[PDB]
Parts: C-alpha cells; structure tokens; sequence
C-alpha cells in the first residue's frame, strides 16, 4: 500500500538528516581544533 | 653521526603522521556529508519527482 | 496552514513595522537591507495564500 | 587533547541546534538600542529642564 | 501571569523612580547606565502584556 | 653522585605530579558543564522547537 511508503520513507530521510546533522559538527569540531 | 641523523628522520616522520591524521577527518566528514545528502534527493526524485512521483 | 501564513506576515510585518525605523532619520542603508529579508517571507506568504483558497 | 576535543563536539552541536541570530540582528538591536536610551532619556532630560 | 507583569514594572519603575535622582545633580553617568539596565525588563514587560490579552 | 642526582630526580618529578592534579579537576569540570548543558538544550529543541515541537 503506497501510503504506509510515503510516512516509512520519511522516517528513513530523519535518519539521515540527524546522520548529516552529526556530520557537520564533526566538521565544526575539527576547525576549531 | 648515526644516532644524530636517524633522530633527524624520526623528528621528521612524527611531524608527518599527525599531519596526516588531521586531513583524515576532514575528508571523511567531507565523504559522510555527501553520502548523507545524496540520498535524500534521490527520495525526493523519487517521491515528489513530477515525472513520476509516487507522492502525487 | 491557516496559521502559519498569518504568523509569516507578522515576521515580515515586524520587519515592516520595524523597518519604518530604520528608514526613519535617514539611515537607508539599514531600510534597504531590512526590506531584502522581507522578500523571502513574501514569497512564501503568497504560496500559502494560493493554498488556502484552493483547500476551500 | 584527546578530552578537549571532545570538548569542542559538545560545543560545536549547540550552536547547530540553536542557530546564532545573525550579525544583523545585533547591529539593529544595538542601533534600536541607542534610540531607546536616548529617546526615554531625551525625555529625562526635557521633562526635568 | 498578571502579577509577575506588575512586579516587572515596580521594578523599572524603583530604578526609574532612582533614575530621577541619579540624573539629578548633574551626575549623567549614573542615569546613563541605569536606565540601560531598565531597557531588559521593559522587554519582558511588553511581552506578558501581550499575554495577558490574548489569553482574556 | 648517585644519591645526589637521583634525589633531583624525585625532587623535579614530585612537583609534576601535583601540577597535573591540579588540571586533572579543571578538565573534568569543565567536561561536566558542557554535558549537563548538551542535554538540556537537546530536551528544548525536542520540546520547543517550532519544526517539530512535542510541547506546542
């Protein structure tokens, strides 16, 4: 059923947001370093 | 002479392998930030894509 | 939706309201950058508005 | 080193998670600021004198 | 909600009222600063009167 | 000799090690405030924030 896919395939796109969210303070952490 | 000079390559070389450790980071952050959002568009041109969205 | 256009055009209206100070004493520099960030709450003030009539 | 730059990750994540208003902001503010003081103690002076 | 609103201004309104005699004898510093200091509960004063209307 | 330098030694060394337990309290200080500080801003962003505010 495409619906459940459209709410699932968000959650999967918050994982990586958060993923990328991650990312660039360990980029900000370097460069202060 | 031995012990002076092989001092000078050991000086030399601990310089380099932290140097070496600090672009380590710095591309692997690089690496994760477009592994990151490559794939978010690619579900965009998957979901909202007008071609053939499977939002729409 | 309703709500989150009216709380954009307050953001922009602020702006506005504010930015009737910083064009007053004749500091236009200040006004003309202050109007450029209100175009951007402008744009999308207008998006929604166009929803609203729509979902009617 | 090593504890320190665990330092800087914690520091690093606050500002992603809380933007900092951008230098505009602090210019109108301080800007606005000074009318403040100035306009509330332009009465000061005039309603004493 | 609206007592912490009135207790906020009797505050400016003690430094204001000690603002009167601080500017007085010709010592502008002293005003200076301390109307400075009444600007950030004038702020939170504004605020919660706007709380309070809405929430009649 | 021996006994001579040896104590200079246990002298010098002595004084180090006070010195880094002096720091040894100021880093663990300094780590404590910014993890309970990492956590509560995290709680409001999962609270306040306007994006997906769990309060609001």
């Amino acid at each position: 059923a495409p619906e459940d896919l459209l709410e699932r395939l968000l959650g999967e796109m918050e994982l990586e947001l958060i993923e990328l969210r991650r990312a660039l303070a360990q980029t900000i952490a370097t460069f202060k370093s | 002479a031995l012990v002076e000079q092989v001092r000078g390559q050991l000086q030399k070389l601990e310089r380099k392998y932290l140097e070496l450790k600090s672009q380590k980071n710095l591309y692997l952050a690089r690496l994760k930030s477009a592994i990151a959002a490559q794939k978010i568009e690619e579900i965009a041109g998957n979901l909202d894509n007008a071609s053939a969205s499977s939002l729409f | 939706t309703e709500r989150q256009r009216d709380a954009q055009q307050l953001i922009a209206q602020r702006w506005y309201e504010k930015a009737q100070a910083a064009l007053d004493r004749g500091n236009e520099q200040l006004a003309r950058e202050a109007l450029g960030q209100r175009q951007s709450y402008q744009s999308h003030t207008e998006a929604l508005g166009k929803s609203l009539g729509e979902q009617r | 080193e090593r504890i320190e730059t665990k330092i800087l990750e914690l520091e690093a994540e606050r500002e992603l998670l809380n933007p900092p208003p951008s230098p505009l902001d602090k210019k109108f503010e301080q800007w606005e600021e000074q009318q403040a003081v100035e306009a509330t103690l332009a009465a000061m002076k005039a309603r004493r004198s």
